[PDB]
DNA sequence: ATTGTCATGGAATTTCGC
DNA sequence: GCGAAATTCCATGACACTACCTTCCCAGGAAACAGGTTTCACCAGCCAGGCCTTGAATGCAATTGTCTTACTAGGAATATTTGGACTTCCCCACCTACCATTCAGGTAACTTGATACAAACACAGCCC
């Protein structure tokens, strides 16, 4: 806590014995165990090899019930990536911001 | 917050040499790597066992001889006199005691 | 299994001929009732000392290393057999 | 500093079986290096007996069989009773 | 399954200073078992070592000095030399 | 890819006992928490100068009665002949040996 | 002085072709 | 309007710190072991005769045990003087934890090789 004050972070904790309190985090640790269940099929579990992979793979699936990436929600378009938009491409940058 | 009331170990089974105390110099000695939760139990009741007596017969030998504190001599005299305290300190002296008063009744005088 | 009257298996020349080992030239015929005893000793401190291994692992044969290992707690090492 | 001991843990045994009986300082001593001794007997023999049958673990099964090694006799009869009772009111507690 | 040993490495010392000389299958192993002996005397007194002076540490120094203990006389002369030998050919390596 | 000359560490150091092998024989014995890198070569050392000891004198023994191999006889007798062989293992039997031939001289005919 | 969630496949729904 | 196709819907499940523990199975093989038969040779049990060793009785000699005295050194108390063990604080190198790579050893096999044992005749050493 004494180093969270220093961020200006408001920590904030769930109620005791209560899991489903922290509500997305319990959700992408079965995205995490979903992927890197996938990739590890069938070869010994060097998953310390895969992280860079993990936030780079679920951080482009296509939420199927908002039809956006993670990508386009946090910074506004894709990256270098397979499969990215050129939809964006025909317009300007200054003023999709506010769109 | 607060927490419950601390019960300590060594009254959780009716013993007085502890636990905890124990339990912490069978993984500081390098004795395993793994150290049940039962076996500083089980053996602070035998450390407790064997306590009792030679305190038992060191009561008794500071009794005999009219005193109120035990001193090694009692401790001393309590091994020795006990046939089978005695086969488990065989090898074993005990700091300032002297022996038992013993003649092979042979040197008995004429 | 039940086989008594073995402590009498230790004969009267077995006796003399490790009597013999010692260096001993003349022995009493009253050796022989002391050496059984003696012998008994330290057989009830051995495999009282030995099947408590072989107990703990939950073995029913007391093995090779056993015995040995009985043999290390008393301070008496017996090499070959390993351990 | 601290030098841990066995001492105070003597006079709640002492005043068990003899409660108007005194203990001196130098008989203390004894009795402090009585249970360091036969401490590390039985957890010297119960470690050697964890290498012996492959384990990492020290149950309370093993101290039981580094004290039917180490006590002869009748010893060995009470001091095993006398733990199995502080087991299973341990554990029936908690 | 395997059973580690030092036979292979009697051998390897038999043909040192007895090159014409072999040894036979239950002599082997009374110099096998002298090793895991004699292995556990040193380090099971450099192991009581550690605790005698608080660190948990084997250096080759506490090697040293369990070998001043357990060998007697001028045994403790010649394999202590023989073994200052063979760390400092192997520390002036690698 | 590839990669150097594997040298062993025994004869890195000029031995023939492992230290590879007393190497993990520090750290899944529980003698302590850290082994050194020197400590199993310094090991190896010592557990190589008696392992010559014993069978120099038991090479001796096994020519003085015309023997090409050592049985454990000559071993046996290599030790108990040697003083400071024998304090080391003053304890120690030694299988099928038999001991060392000895009358006190007072038994001897008349 | 805190609170589920969200990828996912039938299955229902809407588009829409002409 | 039917069908095909493009789309939205919604009911649901799994993520929450995890490994042991027990008892039975399987299994192959092997471990010998416990069980048992078989035969031959040998070691143990049997008993007595002769001799030597032990026990006892003994006389005596010096060895040893006690008494007494002059005394030397031990211990304790002292001051002090001196010699150090451990607590302290900090940094670096060394051990470890890791994976990949490779080498060596253990098992294993087939062969080979060499020695020890068993047997026979004789020699030498020691004793009666």
């Amino acid at each position: 806590a004494e180093w969270a004050k220093e961020r200006g972070i408001h920590l904030e904790f769930s109620t005791p014995y209560h899991p489903q309190s922290s509500g997305k985090v319990e959700r992408k640790n079965s995205d995490i165990k979903r992927l890197l269940t996938k990739l590890l099929v069938g070869r010994p579990t060097k998953w310390y090899d895969l992280l860079p992979v993990v936030q780079l793979a679920l951080n482009n699936t296509y939420s199927p019930v908002l039809k956006y990436t993670p990508h386009q929600l946090l910074f506004g378009i894709d990256s270098n990536t397979p499969f990215a938009n050129q939809d964006t491409l025909d317009l300007t940058r200054e003023e999709e911001l506010s769109l | 917050k607060a927490r419950a009331k601390a019960k300590t170990r060594s009254s959780r089974a009716g013993l007085q040499f502890p636990v905890g105390r124990v339990h912490r110099l069978l993984r500081k000695g390098n004795y395993a790597e793994r150290v049940g939760a039962g076996a500083p139990v089980y053996l602070a009741a035998v450390l407790e066992y064997l306590t009792a007596e030679i305190l038992e017969l060191a009561g008794n030998a500071a009794r005999d001889n009219k005193k109120t504190r035990i001193i090694p001599r009692h401790l001393q005299l309590a091994i020795r006199n006990d046939e089978e305290l005695n086969k488990l300190l065989g090898k074993v002296t005990i700091a300032q005691g002297g022996v038992l008063p013993n003649i092979q009744a042979v040197l008995l005088p004429k | 299994k039940v086989l008594r009257d073995n402590i009498q298996g230790i004969t009267k020349p077995a006796i003399r001929r490790l009597a013999r080992r010692g260096g001993v030239k003349r022995i009493s015929g009253l050796i022989y009732e002391e050496t059984r005893g003696v012998l008994k000793v330290f057989l009830e401190n051995v495999i009282r000392d030995a099947v408590t291994y072989t107990e703990h692992a939950k073995r029913k044969t007391v093995t090779a290393m056993d015995v040995v290992y009985a043999l290390k707690r008393q301070g008496r090492t017996l090499y070959g057999f390993g351990g | 500093s601290r030098k841990e001991s066995y001492s105070v843990y003597v006079y709640k045994v002492l005043k068990q079986v003899h409660p108007d009986t005194g203990i001196s300082s130098k008989a203390m001593g004894i009795m402090n290096s009585f249970v360091n001794d036969i401490f590390e007997r039985i957890a010297g023999e119960a470690s050697r007996l964890a290498h012996y049958n492959k384990r990492s673990t020290i149950t309370s099964r093993e101290i039981q069989t580094a004290v039917r090694l180490l006590l002869p006799g009748e010893l060995a009869k009470h001091a095993v009773s006398e733990g199995t009772k502080a087991v299973t009111k341990y554990t029936s507690s908690k």
